[PDB]
RNA sequence: UAAUUGCGAUAACGAACGAGACCUUAACCUACUAAAUAGUGGUGCUAGCAUUUGCUGGUUAUCCACUUCUUAGAGGGACUAUCGGUUUCAAGCCGAUGGAAGUUUGAGGCAAUAACAGGUCUGUGAUGCCCUUAGACGUUCUGGGCCGCACGCGCGCUACACUGACGGAGCCAGCGAGUCUAACCUUGGCCGAGAGGUCUUGGUAAUCUUGUGAAACUCCGUCGUGCUGGGGAUAGAGCAUUGUAAUUAUUGCUCUUCAACGAGGAAUUCCUAGUAAGCGCAAGUCAUCAGCUUGCGUUGAUUACGUCCCUGCCCUUUGUACACACC
């Protein structure tokens, strides 16, 4: 399946909770951001993260989200 | 100026040159690919978009790597991203693009080479996934 | 030979003890306001067109 | 002068680079023309065996690998710039075959 | 007191364990198949796929 | 009309393949219309091609079969027996062989004939082993029918002088006439014969 | 060898008065139509493929389609 | 006006040339004919015995046109298949060595190819003429 | 290919060389009936003796039938190749021959029969019914009748 | 969800091992880098064909330029992207567009706490105990045996044929391996029908076999539906090769009799896309020998995208007089 792992999603939350006013809801922007501001140590992981960053960035503009 | 095909392993160089329809595939002409019932499939980059519609290009390709029906669709792909590469280079990309709509439109991988590979067997059977017969008794 | 035929307009589920047949909410072609269910074997979506031979016959589900 | 042509190969990467690079800027700080490093296709030396020590279980194999990698450099130089040229290349898993 | 024993199963052992079965006769290791299945990184021959 | 011709010889019969009214390389294809409402979306003429070997992906999706060409279903169809798995050009010159026999025999647009067949052999209620009379999807009418028109094909032509093209073109010929002497037309109707009794 | 090994001339009349009530003619057709076996008909076809009624459509082999004379 | 061998691909240049060696009259044959399968692997001898030799000539000479140097392990690889083993599965097996080396030999004697610098035979220059005379006469006789 | 109405002069299942031929075949594989001839000698010695190999024996010849069965008869003076022979070096002369007749089964039967009166595994072997060319008699070839 | 994967419900919150992530490989990149150990054009060297100069061409020390194909390093690229439908409220799922690649992108390697009296002492100069140890159960030599045949079982090869057999003809891969104390991979000639012999040559290797000119397959002909020209089991005779040594035929080759088999009962195995199946090739075992295995590519389908009817397994609940735990 295409769901994802926790080192995914909290990795996506704890992002957003402090670089909201920071990278859009495009995943090309954001996974360059990602580059400097976070050490990941792969860029599939980092693919992931940043994909995951940019679902929840697009949600959140639909009302606020758990946690 | 230099296109190339593949379909399973099977690679084919293409070059279209500014000439007079001369479409060669290897040392023999278009006409002789000898497939016997693929001689329509190399005729698909052509009789697509025009019948003769090409009197200007040169088609020179050679193809090496797969088998029979693989280096087929290797030259029908060749000889069409060569086609399509020529007119965005030199003559006009708008024409390229309406060219490469019915490339597209008729899609049998002339532009893009299938992904289709052939996927590595394991043990413990003939086949990447058919297992040896298991007798429980 | 009654002629008649149907379109699946809603797919209900899986229906069978191995799940082969699947259940079909069926709006009629003609006379269109009746929607009746059905059972179909093979693959089968919305928006697709059945022969029904009989045409009152609730099929139900096939424990 | 004298025109050689260096062999480098190993199953070490990092290191056959290490060399392969140095190599490069080892002539260009002494300004010579030379022919571009070379790669070799890797040769995967594939080994098939049986995981058992003896013949009871599921029939499971497993391959072993030691993939070895190769390039080489032509160039021309003097004794003394092929010598001490030949004496930076070390690196421990790295084997240099300097032929002429 | 011995007949040539040049070629055949019997010309050859394993380097380590001296046994004639499953020997490996590859790229010059002439290991037996469960020694070398032991000393394989040490030789330098790993597990990718 | 409109001879035009290049450096390379190659006759213009080809040449006027779609300046006009488009067709096969030997065979009328915009006369093609199903004698039915309910087989369309899965019998797939228009798009037209010049060979029915479009080795294309129609496995990786549920209903991407649906859209790939109906004569090239055929041969895949005949593409069987397991002595005759690959020979995909040996299936592919069967059926050019078949298509030009019934050019010959009722010419009838052949291609048409050939849907013809399927939608006259494709089983409109089935039994399922619960034996339920239940229904037959579109998608399984049409791949059952070119089953049952490639297998009544492959045991007429084993063992017997006639060739498995002529065998597969009156079996076609027969499916379109809707007689009921061949051998798809009769599993059809042993297949539709129990409706009444287990519905 | 059961049925039309090597002559049908006592009959010889039908390989003219042939052609009607079937518009096809081939290997297997001449060899149902109850009239030749199989052991000529690929060197017999030839006769009138260079001289006669039937056209070729395709250049087959190890197969025939041939048509009547419109 | 420009014709080559690579003009007629496969069989409609046999169907002239190997008339042209009918045409000829040298035989060129050691009368192996009629006693060889033309291939250890094979079960049978061609089944018409005057032409298999000429069409094994027509298809040398193209095969070393078409191509650089020729050798006879190639040409045994190259005409010699399958072979029925038995009850075992099939495998390919070389052709015979003796007709491919006597056709290469004919070649020679009737200058159709030469040797070459490295070994093998290369197609002569009478031979280049000879095999574009039969395409250009094809070309003109059937398209 | 030409006329073949011939209202008198077919033949049809006919005699030749101890074994009745059918004259409904082409004469090579109808021949090869003959117990020590088969598919390829019957096309060498036939495409020796110059007959046309596409006709069946109901319309070949009267006289080219004995002509290929001498032809049978004496293979190794009418310029054929020693190697082609079925019986070469028989057991006591050194010359090869080809056994065309009710003669295959007598030849091979004493060569068993010496195989036995010599007590050689062989010949034990064929007396006691059993494999003889190294087979594994465990699992196959058990009821053979 | 493939997943204790996640959402979510929630006396839990926050986590850790496993899964995932990771690594290897297979897909792409007219982007960087560098290449007569890879390839491509243009100048001469050029033989044909045509001759307004062009088709195919060879030019392995013959000229320059280049990196599209090939190769391999660093990187890039996919994260189900976007758009709709369904999502309880989401996790996700389903379509379409685009994309090289949208099913964990495909295939693997690695694989937690653990349980087996599962197998292996016949792998080990791993080893406890017992036994044997000078007529040895140690080692070595000759010979035979492991292969032996009233029969039963399993994994398989070849078939029952016309989608085929047989002949000429087309000439289409990839994974690899291959000798300096020396006989390994063998190119090219001559002989033989063939296996094979022979005089050489290249290769310690992207350099030579090798472009592995593989097979299936494709073209045209012979066969005509026959227990047949399908099938090659069985056996006879002869020639070589490997080996000190082919008898119980190692294998190959030539000729010859040409068995069952008319598609397979009850049952039963494997498998969802370059996958099943058909096809052969390389490597391992090797002095010789494949019907075996490990990988590889050529041709390329049918049906399905679901379920708990069967089997297997997991979790949960539940009973216990068990706890060495149902032996
Ligand atoms: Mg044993
Ligand atoms: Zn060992």
């Amino acid at each position: 399946g295409r769901v994802r792992t926790k080192t995914v999603k909290r990795a996506s939350k704890a992002l957003i909770e402090r670089y909201y006013p920071k990278l859009t809801l495009d995943f090309q922007t954001n996974k360059r951001l990602c580059d400097e501001i976070a050490t990941i140590q792969s860029k599939r992981l980092r693919n992931k993260i940043a994909g995951y960053t940019t679902h929840l960035m697009k949600r959140i503009q639909k009302g606020p989200v758990r946690g | 100026v230099q296109t190339f095909g593949k379909k399973k392993s099977a690679t084919a160089v293409a070059h279209v040159k500014a000439g007079k329809g001369l479409i060669k595939v290897n040392g023999s002409p278009i006409t002789l690919v000898e497939p016997e019932i693929l001689r329509f499939k190399v005729y698909e980059p052509l009789l697509l978009v025009g019948l003769d519609k090409f009197s200007n290009i040169d088609i020179r390709v050679r193809v090496t790597g797969g088998g029979h029906v693989s280096q087929v669709y290797a030259i029908r792909q060749a000889i069409a991203k060569g086609l399509v590469a020529y007119h965005q280079k030199y003559v006009d990309e708008q024409s390229k693009n309406e060219l490469k709509k019915a490339f597209t439109s008729y899609d049998r991988t002339l532009l893009i080479a299938d992904s289709r590979r052939p996927e590595p067997k394991k043990f413990g059977g003939k086949g990447a996934r058919s297992r040896f017969q298991k007798s429980y008794r | 030979t009654p002629v008649t035929l149907a379109k699946v307009i809603k797919v209900l589920g899986r229906t069978g003890s191995r799940g082969g047949v699947t259940q079909v909410r069926v709006e009629f072609l003609e006379d269109t306001s009746r929607t009746i269910v059905r059972n179909v074997k093979g693959p089968v979506r919305e928006n697709d067109i059945l022969v029904l031979m009989e045409s009152e016959r609730e099929a139900r589900r096939l424990r | 002068i004298i025109k050689i042509r260096i062999t480098l190969t190993s199953t070490k990467v990092k290191q056959l680079e290490n060399v392969s690079s140095n190599i490069v800027k080892n002539a260009e700080q002494h300004n010579l023309v030379k022919k571009g490093p070379v790669r070799l296709p890797t040769k995967v030396l594939k080994i098939s065996t049986r995981k058992t020590p003896n013949g009871e279980g599921s029939k499971t194999w497993e391959t072993y690998e030691m993939r070895i990698h190769k390039r080489y450099i032509d160039l021309e130089a003097p004794v003394q710039i092929v010598k001490r040229i030949t004496q930076i290349t070390i690196e421990p898993g790295v084997d240099v075959e300097v032929v002429v | 007191f011995s007949h040539p024993r040049r070629y055949g199963k019997g010309s050859r052992q394993c380097r380590v364990c001296s046994s004639h079965t499953g020997l490996i006769r590859k790229y010059g290791l002439n290991i037996c198949r469960q020694c070398f299945r032991e000393k394989a990184n040490d030789i330098g021959f790993n597990k990718f796929r | 009309f409109t001879p035009v011709v290049l450096a390379t010889p190659i006759p213009e019969e080809v040449q006027q393949a779609q300046t006009e009214i488009k067709l096969f390389n030997k065979w009328s294809f915009e006369e093609v219309e199903v004698k039915d409402a309910s087989l369309v979306d899965y019998v797939q003429v228009r798009q037209p091609i010049f060979v029915a070997h479009t080795a294309g992906r129609y496995a990786n999706k549920r209903f991407r079969k649906a859209q790939c060409p109906i004569i090239e279903r055929l041969t895949n169809s005949l593409m069987m027996n397991g002595r005759n798995n690959g020979k995909k050009l040996k299936a592919v010159r069967i059926i050019k062989h078949t298509l030009d026999i019934i050019n010959v025999l009722t010419d009838q647009n052949p291609i048409q004939v050939v849907v013809d067949a399927i939608t006259n052999t494709g089983p409109r209620e089935d039994t399922t082993r619960v034996r339920q009379a239940v229904d037959v999807s579109p998608l399984r009418r049409v791949n059952q029918a070119i089953a049952l028109l490639t297998i009544g094909a492959r045991e007429a032509a084993f063992r017997n002088i006639k060739t498995i093209a002529e065998t597969l073109a009156e079996e076609l010929i027969n499916a379109a006439k809707g007689s009921s002497t061949s051998y798809a037309i009769k599993k059809k109707d042993e297949l539709e014969r129990v409706a009444k009794s287990n519905r | 060898a059961q049925h039309a090994v090597i002559l049908d001339q006592e009959k010889y009349d039908r390989i003219l008065k042939e052609v009607p009530t079937y518009r096809y003619v081939s290997v297997s057709v001449l060899v149902d139509r109850l009239k030749i076996g199989g052991s000529l008909a690929r060197i017999a076809l030839r006769h009138l493929e260079k001289e006669g009624i039937i056209k070729p459509i395709s250049k087959h082999s190890k197969q025939a389609i041939y048509t009547r004379a419109t | 006006p420009g014709v080559s061998v690579r003009d007629v691909a496969a069989q409609d240049f046999i169907n002239a040339y190997a008339s042209f060696l009918q045409r000829q009259g040298k035989l060129e044959v050691p009368g192996y004919v009629d006693i060889v399968k033309t291939s250890s692997g094979n079960e049978m001898p061609p089944q018409d015995a005057e032409g298999w030799f000429y069409k094994r000539a027509a298809s040398v000479a193209r095969h070393i046109y078409m191509r650089k140097q020729v050798g006879v392990g190639k040409l045994n690889k190259l005409y010699g298949g399958a072979k029925s083993r038995g009850v075992r599965p099939y495998k390919h097996i070389d052709a015979s060595g003796s007709i491919n080396r006597k056709v290469l030999q004919a070649l020679e004697k009737i200058g159709i190819v030469e040797i070459s610098p490295k070994g093998g035979r290369r197609i002569s220059e009478n031979g280049q003429r000879d095999l574009d005379r039969i395409a250009a006469q094809t070309l003109e006789e059937d398209e | 290919s030409l006329v073949v109405q011939e209202q008198g002069s077919f033949q049809h299942i006919l005699r030749l060389l101890n074994t009745n031929v059918d004259g409904n075949i082409k004469i090579v594989y109808a021949l090869t009936t003959i117990k020590g001839v088969g598919r390829r000698y019957s096309n060498l010695v036939c495409k020796k003796a110059d007959v046309d190999l596409h006709k069946r024996a109901g319309e070949l010849t009267q006289e080219e039938l004995e002509r290929i069965v001498q032809i049978m008869q004496n293979p190794t003076h009418y310029k054929i190749p020693a190697w082609f022979l079925n019986r070469q070096n028989d057991i006591t002369d050194g010359k090869d021959y080809h056994t065309l007749a009710n003669n295959v089964e007598s030849k091979l039967r004493d060569d068993l029969e010496r195989l036995k009166k010599i007590r050689a595994h062989r010949g034990i072997r064929h007396f006691w019914g059993l494999r003889v060319r190294g087979q594994h008699t465990k699992t196959t070839g058990r009821r053979r009748a």
